[PDB]
DNA sequence: TAATTCCCCCCCTTCGGTGCTTTGCACCGAAGGGGGGG
């Protein structure tokens, strides 16, 4: 290709790699010999002599289409010693962000990296040795004249070169949409099929003038188009078929693969849940360790299989309509959402199950889900959608007016989906008249890990319990728990703990600590609770 | 060109580009196409390893988009403020001036080329909607707006331009920060506008503040004719917290009134000793804390607290419990349900005040979740500078003690 | 051990660093696994 090379240098004070080639299978050696002979015929690699002291191990893998080998170089040392690059690939295109096009073509550039020349001064660092069949003769030594597969600079250089090659054609054809992901090209237009094919041939000729071939084997002309892991139809898109493993006994690696596949499926299949399956991966050590299902991962797996049984599709973006994201709660800090423009015509689906913080409530998790959906929607469509949330306007108003943080949700409306989001208790702003007043105290020593937790009541009642392996914070939480347990429906509580008061004032409904969970249950059980903080031992 | 250099031991900015809305991306693409047409920026490849985030804003009552580059990492590097004379020693009369107008003069920076060896540090990437194409990388060929070194390099030309104006009007204090000129006069507001028009025409041929109304926010104890145990407990906590700001605060009698377990609603009469102590603490709180001086070496920290009902409090300090300034930003609600917009406006106002008073933007401790801020702050930002900020993940200890 | 590569986005778990202080506890980012793309 006549494209100008990108100048590349090593990191300062660094030399080229000198890693010895490891032994290779005779099949791999034969495949590499054939590939290297073909490449040297085409000038993609050049024979080198003793003047080159560098070496890097090479190997081969199988391509997606078998009977063809991909030649890779273990450039880890060279990658360590290579200058840093800035990646221009900022993300992954999504079919939901595609607009409807009358005519569509998917093109792939052949031998992509090997069609882009490499900087000459860097070429000596790409030296490698193709070992001899079985052994005997010393191997043939080559160096790369093009972008090698396995070098950390090849993807960015190829992407920039492809952008430079494509820019004149896109300038001359502003009405043609071209999604370029590395070498994969999606070309959409509103032209007639004959005019579209003429434009496609023009684009192929333009690419060929730059040394980029577009072989017919990967030239797709009819729907459905296999693009970027999706199947694209004229009016809908789906994911390429997802095969969930069906194993009698599961290992850690199997569970990880299943969770990843379910996460991938959740972008268009609504209701995917992975929490119970992800919990199986907590505390495990060996990837081959057999993990039995916990009868909660069994139900989750059955539900996910039921969801995947029916085929679902997404629709294409219509910029003249409105984006609407609807959120539903699923329990245990899990949320699903659907982004659509017409009812029951999903552009996209997704889930949010991140557990941020030791103590949270449903409102904070809903806000986090809204933030995630907003960022994803800005990425895909360039705008934020209107939200349909299962939270009352009054509940959100109370929360964000009484909360000490700056919280906001973009333009949204309430949807009465039965699992509504609400705060399960409220702390009184003023002490309750006539309610019993508890003064709680929890102390612990840092040496013996022993402490006490108790309360004194203005009516004369008092109690104190000892605690072992408990810190001061745990003792204060225990003292508040004691006050909650021994009180009536209404209670005033005075604590010296800023930590416990700060935890409780956030109004959590779930926590990673069982003590906080018990406190939350007691608080929900109560009718009126006032929490007061007193500074220190100065006075009760 | 001035041979700008990075700080010794520093590498260069490598900050990723955050996603942008479609209108922002279109505005950025148009602006960058125009800038590349006139040689202000040039396209670069991925072999440049540096990057700074970029976005677009719409100024106050302006229909034109302005490109903004987040040069905060590069500004933390780039010791250029000494090699080229930094912005003149901060005038102390700007804070005492009557009317201060902020003018955008960053466009002039585009008239002076940037040192070639430094250009690679000004790299930025325009993103694409739905990742249709790889991000388009540019680097600056001229002095960029938002970089700390641009005013330092342009200071010679700035003084040359302003000299015919400063000599004619010696009563006007002109300060320069980033792309902004803060020009202050004690004249009448109509004469101030006329003189501003003359200065604008001077700049062409070559937003008003009021620092006099900036009032401190003292901590005030509540006044009651009958104090309950809860009220005395809250007062004692407030005074115990204030004792770290005002040495000499006594709570002995008030704490003596809080011995023996009693109902929070119970009304306890105040003893004469407690009453005197409360009066003495109130008059101690009335006078401002003495012994706090701005140290130009140390950095400014601005803490913000949300008080509800569209009210925020802030404290600018260099050492804990030693406040250089305390204030309250009130939006009085008024069809303003957006907490993030209010916090962004408060941050901009506090930064403007800090620039006017000490010549430095403070480091903000924002009372917001990080993701919410990074998602929404660019939608309401109007300033051409960006202060450093961090996010507090714990409820403030002060709470209502700053009211 | 046995197979050894690169770049991008995502999720879920683990672990170490940071900050305030009640030297424990909460939060966050990077790296490991997985998914997907080329
Ligand atoms: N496993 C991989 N390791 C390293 N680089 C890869 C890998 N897969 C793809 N790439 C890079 C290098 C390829 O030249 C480029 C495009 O991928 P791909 O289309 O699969 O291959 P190709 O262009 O070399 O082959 P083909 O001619 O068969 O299309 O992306």
């Amino acid at each position: 290709s006549p494209i100008e090379t990108v100048p590349v240098k090593l990191k300062p004070g660094m030399d080229g790699p000198k890693v010895k080639q490891w032994p290779l299978t005779e099949e791999k050696i034969k495949a590499l010999v054939e590939i290297c002979t073909e490449m040297e015929k085409e000038g993609k690699i050049s024979k080198i002599g003793p003047e080159n002291p560098y070496n890097t191990p090479v190997f081969a893998i199988k391509k997606k289409d078998s009977t063809k080998w991909r030649k890779l170089v273990d450039f880890r040392e060279l990658n360590k010693r290579t200058q840093d690059f800035w990646e221009v690939q900022l993300g992954i295109p999504h079919p939901a962000g595609l607009k409807k096009k009358k005519s569509v073509t998917v093109l792939d550039v052949g031998d992509a990296y090997f069609s882009v020349p490499l900087d000459e001064d860097f070429r000596k660092y790409t030296a490698f040795t193709i070992p001899s069949i079985n052994n005997e003769t010393p191997g043939i030594r080559y160096q790369y004249n093009v972008l090698p597969q396995g070098w950390k600079g090849s993807p960015a250089i190829f992407q920039s070169s492809m952008t430079k090659i494509l820019e004149p054609f896109k300038k001359q054809n502003p009405d043609i949409v071209i999604y370029q992901y590395m070498d994969d090209l999606y070309v959409g237009s509103d032209l007639e099929i004959g005019q579209h094919r003429t434009k496609i041939e023009e684009l192929r000729q333009h690419l060929l003038r730059w040394g980029l071939t577009t072989p017919d084997k990967k030239h797709q002309k009819e729907p459905p188009f296999l693009w970027m892991g999706y199947e694209l139809h004229p009016d809908k898109w789906t994911v390429q078929p997802i095969v969930l493993p069906e194993k009698d006994s599961w290992t850690v690696n199997d569970i990880q693969k299943l969770v990843g596949k379910l996460n991938w499926a959740s972008q268009i299949y609504p209701g995917i849940k992975v929490r119970q399956l992800s919990k199986l991966l907590r505390g495990t050590k060996a990837l081959t360790e057999v993990i039995p299902l916990t009868e909660e991962a069994e139900l989750e797996l059955a539900e996910n299989r039921e969801i995947l049984k029916e085929p679902v599709h997404g629709v294409y973006y219509d910029p003249s309509k409105d984006l609407i994201a609807e959120i539903q709660k699923q329990g245990q800090g899990q949320w699903t959402y659907q982004i659509y423009q017409e009812p029951f015509k999903n552009l996209k689906t997704g889930k949010y199950a991140r557990m941020r913080g030791a103590h949270t409530n449903d409102v904070k998790q809903l806000t986090e889900a809204v933030q995630k959906i907003t960022t994803e929607s800005i990425v895909i469509w360039g705008k934020t959608p209107k939200f349909k949330l299962p939270i009352q306007k009054e509940t959100w108003e109370t929360w964000w007016t009484e909360y000490w943080q700056a919280t906001w949700i973009p333009e949204w409306e309430f949807v009465n989906t039965p699992p509504l989001v609400k705060l399960w208790y409220q702390l009184e702003k003023e002490p309750i008249v006539g309610a019993e007043t508890f003064y709680v105290d929890g102390a612990a020593n840092r040496e013996t890990k022993l402490g006490k937790a108790g309360y004194v009541t203005n009516k004369g009642r008092q109690k104190v319990v000892p605690l072992t392996n408990t810190t001061n914070q745990k003792t204060e939480l225990q003292a508040i728990y004691l006050a909650l347990q021994d009180s009536g429906l209404e209670v005033n509580i005075v604590t010296n703990s800023q930590y416990a008061l700060g935890i409780i004032q956030a109004q959590p409904d779930k926590s990673e600590s069982e003590l906080v969970n018990q406190i939350i249950e007691q608080l929900i059980k109560k009718e009126k609770v006032y929490l007061a903080w007193v500074p220190a031992h100065k006075g009760i | 060109t001035v041979p700008v250099k990075l700080k010794p031991g520093m590498d260069g900015p490598k900050v990723k580009q955050w996603p942008l809305t479609e209108e922002k991306i279109k505005a950025l693409v148009e602006i960058c196409t125009e800038m590349e047409k006139e040689g202000k920026i040039s396209k670069i490849g991925p072999e440049n390893p540096y990057n700074t985030p970029v976005f677009a804003i719409k100024k106050k009552d302006s229909t034109k988009w302005r490109k903004l580059v987040d040069f905060r990492e590069l500004n933390k590097r780039t010791q250029d403020f000494w090699e080229v004379q930094l912005g003149i020693p901060h005038p102390a009369g700007l804070k005492k001036k009557k009317s201060v107008t902020v003018l955008d003069v960053g466009d002039a920076y585009f008239s002076v080329p940037l040192d070639e060896d430094f250009r690679k540090y000004t790299a930025f990437t325009i993103p694409s909607i739905n990742n249709e194409t790889p991000g388009i990388r540019y680097q600056y060929n001229v002095l960029p707006q938002g970089w700390k070194g641009s005013p330092a390099i342009f200071q010679s030309s700035m003084t040359k331009i302003l000299e015919p104006f400063k000599k004619q009007n010696p009563d006007i204090v002109i300060y320069q920060y980033m792309d902004d000129l803060y020009v202050g006069s004690d004249l009448e507001i109509g004469q101030h506008r006329t003189k501003i028009e003359e200065l604008r025409q001077h700049l062409l041929r070559w937003y008003e503040l009021h620092p006099d109304k900036w009032t401190v926010q003292p901590i005030v104890l509540p006044e009651k004719d009958s104090w309950t145990v809860n009220d005395i407990q809250k007062l004692v906590g407030k005074l115990n917290w204030a004792s770290q700001i005002y040495p000499g605060i006594k709570v002995r009698q008030l704490c003596k009134l809080l011995r023996g377990t009693k109902a929070l609603t119970e009304v306890i009469p105040l003893t004469e000793e407690a009453e005197l102590e409360l009066a003495e603490n109130r008059e101690i709180l009335k006078e401002p804390v003495h012994g706090v001086y701005y140290d130009p070496s140390k950095d400014l920290i601005a803490e913000i607290q949300k008080q509800g009902q569209g009210q925020w409090t802030y404290q600018i300090y260099q050492e804990p419990f030693k406040n250089l300034k305390t204030g309250k930003y009130a939006r009085m609600r008024g069809a303003h349900t957006n907490d993030v917009k209010q916090l962004t406006e408060a941050v901009q106002k506090i930064t403007t005040e800090s620039i006017v008073i000490w010549g430095k933007t403070p480091k903000f401790k924002l009372p917001i979740q990080k993701e919410t801020w990074e998602t929404w702050w660019t939608e309401y930002w109007q300033a051409t500078w960006i202060p450093e900020w961090e996010f507090v993940n714990t409820p403030p200890l002060v709470k209502l003690w700053y009211q």
